């Protein structure tokens, strides 16, 4: 990425990569790279050759300053993340420099840094923190607060991100995809502001199988009684969610299993009559 | 097809409208007419009294029967009485010279002018009742006796009855709108859904579902669901399955039936009848879309409303002996 932004007009954004270029390629990790990368035929040896803590986190306004200040918010995160000593790597201490300038490094590097981070947490000290956190940013944007869409959709992109890190620890994938303590509804309800019905699919099934988990281990669980125990806790209906993802996504038979039609209520009869393009009675359902 | 000239065209569109069961959409066509067409024909403003009192759009401001019906309606609503005699007196005094004055010589014909008579006196009798006060006895034999007549009414034409059961619905309404918070309004309420579910059966039996629905929306807009299911939810179950939606009729007489059974309680014999006919409409419909072999159903279902029916005979009531000879 750095060899990619090396290569642009503007003289502060490639003054900084090569900077940078400078700063890890006089390091150990730069020579073991080297080592490592020396065998492959990649004309990028040529190119690189001549080249040879909690207390500042802890703020509601921090985390979302969102009035149409995206690229401030997110450069205030990453400056407030590389100043505390969660980081450890050098590459991942030094681009200082080269983020504040840049603005989509700040949102492929995020990710990054929060992983280099949790990786040297201690009895979940940091986990809670950046969990509640993250909820707390979710809330928020799930507030009636009109926020752009694309912090929700760098937050999906790191959420999705660290779902596919392997766990320290021993465990399956299902522990993967809760590295964070997060309940996947209010992420699967942001994707779909998103259109980003695939991912909030999933987030929905993670969500649910964490419920029946949790019930499980409690005693140690049909659609409405999940639906309902959503809307009265979060707030957020389950059935509702999962009908617009089944209908948005165009499957030819999916609403059906979500209550398609079955149920009393008179939005899933307008689906249906959409759906089944029964438009004669539609009219009149929405008229009445 | 524009070929059609617009004097009968328009009163074509909104009748078919009526029909339909659309009202607001209705309303928002006639409110484009007038506003692309000044100048109002007599039918056409017939019409358009007739959507503004079956409408309740009291906003809108000789008289046709229509206009003479909203107008004695308003004065009703403004507890005016002379003007709303005076009003029903001109009506009928329209209806009979106009009725009179053609050849007759067919029958057909006075239909209409008998419905507007019935309509007409209803109103009077409803205005009688309204004049000082409102009882429970009075409002129970009012309702007793336009059951009967209904049941005089069995083989007319639903043509010549909707407009009455309009009008009635309409009363209903206005004498909710203006009761204070006692049991009268209870009353009222119960005398309301009984008479929307009559509806509801009377224009299912002439294959109308639009009708019946705007009555179950009704009955939902002013009653509630509770622990003990009416027998409002099986007549939108029965709505349900004539609109060929057999899926959602099934599960919703399914989720009575689990209601029912669980939290019985032997409470009122009313829900003992209504749980014996949920049961046997139930286990007709599983016979005729056969989708269950009929060994389970026919224990779980006809031989449970067959024995709930004979255990609780001790009152020998009609009500209870005709569900029993149904099942
Ligand atoms: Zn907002």
């Amino acid at each position: 990425y750095l060899n990619n932004t090396l290569v642009e007009d503007c003289v502060k954004v490639r003054s900084a990569a090569v900077t940078c270029l400078k700063n890890i390629l006089a390091t150990k990790t730069g020579h073991s790279f080297w080592e490592i990368y020396k065998m492959t035929t990649d004309p990028m040896l040529a190119y690189l050759q001549p080249f040879r803590p909690f207390e500042g986190l802890d703020d509601i306004n921090l985390w979302i300053p969102l009035s149409e200040n995206h690229d401030i918010w997110i450069k205030t995160l990453t400056c407030a993340f590389l100043d505390s000593g969660g980081t450890k790597c050098e590459i991942l201490q030094l681009l200082k420099p080269m983020c504040e300038v840049k603005t989509d490094f700040c949102q492929t590097v995020l990710p990054y840094l929060i992983h280099d981070i949790l990786l040297q947490d201690t009895n979940e000290s940091w986990r809670n923190l950046l969990s509640t956190h993250v909820q707390g940013f979710f809330t928020s944007c799930l507030r009636h607060c009109c926020l752009d869409k694309k912090s929700q959709r760098t937050m999906l992109a790191v959420v999705d991100y660290m779902r596919r890190q392997k766990r320290p620890s021993s465990g399956t994938i299902f522990n993967d995809a809760f590295w964070l303590d997060l309940n996947y509804l209010e992420v699967a309800k942001v994707a779909q502001s998103c259109a980003a019905h695939f991912t909030a699919l999933l987030y929905a099934e993670i969500y649910a199988d964490k419920k029946s988990m949790d019930d499980q281990e409690k005693r140690s669980t049909t659609i409405s009684s999940l639906s309902e125990k959503s809307k009265e806790e979060t707030g957020i209906s389950l059935q509702d969610l999962l009908l617009e993802i089944y209908r948005s996504i165009g499957e030819p038979d999916s609403l059906y299993g979500c209550g398609g039609g079955k149920m009393l209520q008179p939005i899933t009869r307008l689906r249906t009559y959409e759906h089944e393009a029964m438009w004669g009675k539609a009219l009149v359902t929405y008229d009445l | 097809e524009t070929a059609i000239p617009s004097s009968t065209r328009q009163a074509g569109i909104i009748q078919a409208l009526q029909n339909l069961g659309l009202c607001h959409i209705l309303s928002v066509y006639l409110k484009g007419l007038d506003y692309e067409n000044k100048d109002w024909c007599p039918e056409l403003e017939e019409l358009h009294y007739q959507a503004a009192w079956r409408n309740m759009q009291w906003d809108h401001c000789g008289t046709s029967y229509h206009e003479s019906l909203y107008n004695a309606l308003q004065s009703l609503r403004d507890r005016e009485f002379s003007t709303f005699y005076e009003s029903l007196k001109y009506a009928r005094v329209k209806e009979v010279e106009e009725m009179c004055k053609r050849s007759l010589e067919s029958v057909y014909s006075l239909y209409p002018t008998l419905s507007r008579l019935q309509a007409i006196g209803e109103l009077e009798s409803i205005g009688e009742l309204f004049s000082r006060s409102v009882t429970h006895r009075q409002l129970s034999e009012v309702y007793i006796k336009w059951q009967k007549h209904s049941q005089l009414l069995k083989d007319s034409d639903f043509s010549f009855q909707e407009p009455i059961m309009a009008l009635r619905t309409v009363i209903l309404e206005i004498l909710m709108e203006k009761e204070m918070d006692n049991s009268q309004r209870e009353c009222i309420k119960d005398i309301l859904t009984k008479h929307l579910v009559e509806l509801s059966i009377l224009a299912r039996t002439f294959k109308n579902t639009q009708l019946p629905e705007r009555a179950i929306f009704q009955i939902k807009q002013y009653n509630s669901v509770s622990c003990g299911v009416s027998e409002w939810q099986l007549e939108e179950a029965q709505v349900f399955w004539a609109k060929k939606e057999q899926s959602l009729a099934l599960s919703i007489l399914k989720q009575m039936i689990k209601k029912l059974d669980a939290s019985c309680a032997a409470n009122n014999p009313s829900l003992k009848l209504t749980y014996t006919e949920c049961l046997r409409v139930c286990g007709n419909w599983l016979a005729e879309t056969c989708l269950e072999n009929p060994a389970v159903i026919m224990q779980t279902y006809l031989e449970k409303a067959v024995e709930v029916a004979g255990n609780y005979d001790g009152e020998s009531s009609d009500e209870l002996r005709n569900g029993k000879m149904k099942a």
